[PDB]
RNA sequence: CAGCGAAGGAUUUGGUGGAUUACUAGCUAAUAGCAAUCUAGGAAACUCAAAGAGUGCUAUGGUAUGGUGACGGAGUGCGCUG
């Protein structure tokens, strides 16, 4: 194989790491609520606090989201970076993300689940890391703007 | 005192690996075991390019570890961002290239071709063909002085100012072709190794070498200098690694009778010593120290704690490695060999806390532009290169040490 | 499946804008002739005249012993306002301490003075520009080059020290 | 590199990353962009020839004007440089410093005489055609563009037969014979 | 940079005097006021702003 | 249409494998070990770069917090202002 092929492989491996400001902007402007110019200027604290509000709304609708408030939506997860822990911690949080996605697959018609999984999109990069489970979970909604 | 209190403010910690048992030796720890034990970002930094058809690949990293410059022996020179997947020059110069280096950036690089040294821009267009630098085999850039230094099969050492464009110095080595070449990062003098077993320390002011050391017998295969400018490891072709004090010119260690001649040495920013003897790469920790208990051994005869066994080793079983280079601010060792590039996760092997206004691994396009203009503005003249850097504020070593009050005149 | 006529890419000095000689990557303006003018008459100027002096006119005035305002008055038979621009004054000051008499005869409260707004002290450029802008000025000069410039631009009367009094040429109402 | 400020233009003026003193105005680059030379070092292997003929013309000027060795060798050199068509006439030996040019020894190359006699229509397409292998000088095919010609062989620069662009121009002028297989 | 930035002349004030300035006095309480007198007996008070 | 004509026919293309020289096995410190181990012109764009110009943003240390028990707070006395 060729050098550009092997480098496309290392780009696909390092897809989520922000190695300068321009890649961080292009990578953090990928939101599910806001457009790119607002989404690039938002913080982690802002999107976390309104995603925690939306998870409280989603949890009082369906009470199986409270353990996701315990682990995936806690305040240690504001500073938890995805691509800094090993493969075993990665598989732990990726089956956490799979649990959240196949729990909240049914709830996709009501905006608290959009504002709640906004934080999985922007903190844990599940649109590019945990992407097969995201497509498979929301496959039903294909005539809808959320898909 | 206040400058030394900054070690609280230092963000990161250095890496390591520690045995935690007496059965668990450290040189028998495998690279797949490291890649399982460390995180996904570092495991993805440990790249491997299998480029089989062109020759053994001389490796080179930019001075922040952002860009990689490989040269095949046949013609294949590629400058790339090895940690994204972005290459920005892939040019096949069908004559035998030997070496390359970046100049002050990823934006220009100099390659040493069949005879002439060429200089290429960021995307690979040829900027310059140097009519001097007749047969280079070793290029190295002096970044604070903006000088491309060139040595090779001719017995000549040439310093070329990259900014003005002007050949600063031509010096007769007078000792045949230059077998090895390294730069002291401390004081920017060039240690060249000849076929006499002689290292000579050179400056572009004096047409004679500043110092001539008798390192080895036979020729001198490789030289590496610490970034503190204190120790120098030279491998000769007489199967002899030798650790040298640079400042006082004592010989610290003499590891004679290596099993096969060490073809490369390198010294990391945290003082590891990476020797390479063909298929084998072997790294020692704390080998550049004064005491005889820091002499690098290969085994500990009966479990002696006062024997510096290898910190880690690796075997490139197919091939013979071309050169070694540590990745600057990361825990990796990039070795270029016959079938391309391999990074090795060496945990003790990089400055965890860089300074971001000397040279920044996260630097942007605007920061590159302004830092280029600012370092160009504070470029040091080539005459200020002395054996010690602190000798350009002083008075003459003539001109009597007491100032004179005109009564005594 | 390579390409034919393959070359090594070098830089193009004719094309590359990264180098300096290739850093060079409509509304007309025809200024109307002045409404102060007939064909070459300058029908609009009327006494009290105002006269722009320069340095060799002052030097020739003192060398011929003519007063400035009285020489102007008995040349034109009208009331004159003489004007020293700051560049003419700069030129007289730069002439040194040999020309102290000329400088402190130009320092005269009867000689009013303009304020030129440009860099440098080239009085010929300043006088030519401010006279071809406005056409309400007499130019008193003795430079041959400035005399040729002024008498080539139309509608501008020219005064000059000739003999033992001032003469005036392109003013068609002197008697 | 940054289009420096004014205290910048003044503080360092001789800095120029693009064009140095020893580039000689990039005349090698300029003339190989003109006559479209494939690889590097052709310019300097012509410039060595120019320097050698001006050096030996200098030492033929050195020798006294009466000996037949000198006069036979300068007329022999002048006739050989006419015979390879570097010159256009057999004039003065002062033309062996005024008129020998690395330009003219590039003018005798095979793509540029092809553009000269309108066989191609640009020198780039000439190098296209002779890398694709269509032309010949006399019997033998020419593959490399570095084959410059002599004064006799500007008459037998012709394509090969079965060259299909020759067949397209024959069927353009509909003189296309096919008994001669092209 | 100092030897190229050395542009010390601010400007002359007014039109000067007629006969050369032989006396000057600043006032020690206001920043910009200046009195000057020449050889022909004229004195002037100046706003230096 | 005729003709050809077996649960279909034609064109184009991506990937991989085998040949493109005449087949004596991998590694290493090699008379042997190991192999589980050596060690004790044009078009497109969420494309990639190189530069230029303008605009936006409190863009705010004229010499940086009220305080290394060397300190702070309270009160008194001196000082200061009208
Ligand atoms: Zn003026």
């Amino acid at each position: 194989s060729s050098l550009s092929d092997q480098l496309a492989q290392v780009a696909s491996n390092n897809a989520t790491v922000a190695l300068d400001r321009k890649r961080r902007q292009k990578l953090h402007s990928a939101s599910l609520i806001y457009n790119s110019k607002t989404a690039a200027t938002q913080d982690y604290d802002f999107i976390f606090e309104n995603a925690s509000k939306a998870l409280e709304e989603l949890s009082q609708i369906e009470p199986k989201f409270a353990i996701f408030s315990r682990t995936l939506f806690s305040e240690s997860s504001i500073s938890l970076d995805r691509n800094v822990q090993t493969k075993e911690e990665i598989k732990d949080l990726d089956n956490a993300i799979n649990a959240y996605l196949l729990l909240a697959s049914s709830k996709w018609y009501l905006a608290p689940t959009l504002h709640a999984t906004e934080w999985l999109v922007r903190r844990f990069q599940i649109h590019v890391k945990n992407t097969e489970m995201l497509l498979l979970s929301t496959l039903n909604y294909y005539q809808t703007p959320v898909f | 005192s206040s400058a030394a209190a900054t070690d609280y403010l230092l963000p990161e910690s250095n890496g390591y690996l520690e045995p935690e048992n007496e059965l668990e030796k450290t040189f028998k720890v495998q690279q797949s075991e490291i890649k399982s034990s460390v995180d996904v970002s570092t495991a993805n930094k440990a790249l491997d390019l299998s480029l089989k058809e062109f020759g053994p690949y001389h490796i080179k990293y930019a001075k922040n570890g952002t860009h990689l410059l490989i040269t095949g022996r046949k013609g294949h020179v590629a400058s790339m961002d090895w940690r994204k997947g972005q290459l920005r020059a892939e040019l096949f110069l069908n004559e035998t290239c030997h070496s390359a280096t970046y100049l002050q950036n990823e934006q220009y690089f100099a390659v040493a071709q069949k005879k002439y040294t060429f200089i290429y821009d960021h995307e690979g267009t040829e900027l310059h063909r140097l009519k001097q630098h007749i047969e280079a085999r070793h290029l190295d850039f002096l970044p604070y002085h903006y000088l491309l230094v060139t040595a090779g099969e001719t017995g000549w050492l040439k310093y070329h100012d990259v900014s003005t464009g002007q050949l600063v110095s031509e010096l007769r080595t007078k000792a045949g072709p230059t077998m090895a070449m390294a730069q002291n990062p401390w004081n920017a003098v060039m240690h060249l190794g000849h076929s006499n077993g002689t290292v000579s320390l050179w400056s572009p002011s004096m047409p004679e070498p500043l110092v001539k050391l008798l390192s080895a017998r036979g020729p001198v295969n490789s030289i590496a200098i610490d970034r503190s400018g204190y120790y120098m490891a030279t491998t000769g072709a007489d199967r002899s690694m030798k650790i040298w004090d640079i400042r006082n010119f004592k010989q610290l260690h003499s590891v004679e009778s290596l099993p096969t001649p060490g073809t490369n040495v390198s010294i990391s920013d945290t003082g590891l010593l990476a020797l390479s003897r063909g298929p084998h790469v072997t790294l020692w920790k704390d080998a550049l120290k004064l005491s005889g208990d820091s002499k690098p051994c290969f085994g500990s005869m009966g479990g002696n704690p006062h024997r510096n066994t290898p910190y880690m080793s690796h075997l490139f079983a197919g091939n013979k490695v071309e050169n070694l280079g540590f990745v600057p601010f990361e825990d990796l060792l990039g070795v270029g060999h016959q079938t391309g590039i391999t990074n090795l996760i060496v945990p003790g092997a990089g400055e965890a806390n860089y300074d971001a206004l000397e040279l920044n691994p996260f630097e942007t396009k605007k920061q590159r532009q302004e830092q280029e203009v600012r370092t160009l503005l504070n470029k040091l003249p080539a005459d200020t290169i002395t054996l010690d850097p602190n000798s350009i504020g002083s008075v003459d070593k003539r001109s009597s040490t007491i100032r004179l009050n005109a009564k005594d005149l | 499946t390579r390409k034919f006529g393959l070359v090594k890419r070098t830089l193009n000095t004719k094309k590359d804008q990264r180098l300096k000689k290739n850093q060079e990557n409509l509304t007309r303006n025809i200024p109307q002739v002045s409404s102060a003018l007939f064909f070459q008459y300058n029908q609009a100027i009327k006494p009290p005249y105002q006269v722009l002096i320069d340095t060799n006119f002052i030097n020739f005035s003192i060398q011929k012993k003519v007063d400035i305002v009285r020489g102007m008055m008995d040349c034109l038979l009208a009331k004159c306002n003489p004007l020293i621009t700051d560049c003419v004054m700069a030129e007289l000051e730069k002439l040194g301490p040999k020309y102290r008499i000329a400088l402190k005869l130009a320092r005269d409260p009867r000689i009013k003075r303009l304020s030129c707004s440009h860099k440098g002290t080239y009085a010929d450029d300043c006088l030519v520009h401010r006279v071809l802008q406005h056409k309400c000025y007499i130019v008193a000069t003795n430079d041959a080059g400035l005399k040729q410039r002024i008498r080539k631009i139309p509608g501008i009367p020219l005064m000059s020290v000739g003999g033992h009094a001032y003469v005036i040429e392109k003013l068609p109402d002197v008697f | 590199v940054r289009k420096l400020k004014h205290h910048e233009q003044k503080l360092l003026k001789k800095v120029d990353f693009l064009e140095w003193k020893q580039d000689q105005g990039h005349r090698d680059t300029q003339v190989m962009r003109t006559y479209h030379i494939q690889n590097r070092e052709d310019y300097h292997k012509y410039n060595r020839i120019c320097g050698d003929i001006r050096r030996l013309a200098n030492k033929l000027s050195l020798l006294p004007p009466t000996d037949p060795f000198r006069r036979k060798h300068e007329q022999l050199l002048l006739d050989k440089l006419y015979a390879m068509g570097v010159l256009t006439t057999k004039s003065k030996i002062s033309d062996l410093e005024n008129k020998v040019t690395v330009s003219a020894i590039c003018r005798r190359r095979l793509p540029v005489i092809m553009h000269r006699l309108k066989m191609a229509e640009t020198i780039q397409d000439a190098v296209k055609f002779i890398e694709q292998g269509h032309v010949r000088v006399g019997p033998n095919l020419i593959n490399d563009p570095a084959y410059l010609v002599t004064r006799n062989m500007e008459d037998y620069v012709t394509w090969v037969d079965n060259s299909k662009i020759k067949k397209t121009l024959l069927r353009y002028r509909n003189q296309i014979d096919d008994f001669d297989f092209s | 940079l100092e030897r190229m930035f050395a542009k010390p002349f601010v400007g002359q004030l007014g039109y000067g005097h007629r006969d050369g300035v032989y006396a000057i006095a600043k006032n020690y309480g206001s920043l910009n006021k200046l009195a000057t007198g020449s050889a022909d007996g004229v004195i002037k008070y100046w706003n230096m702003s």
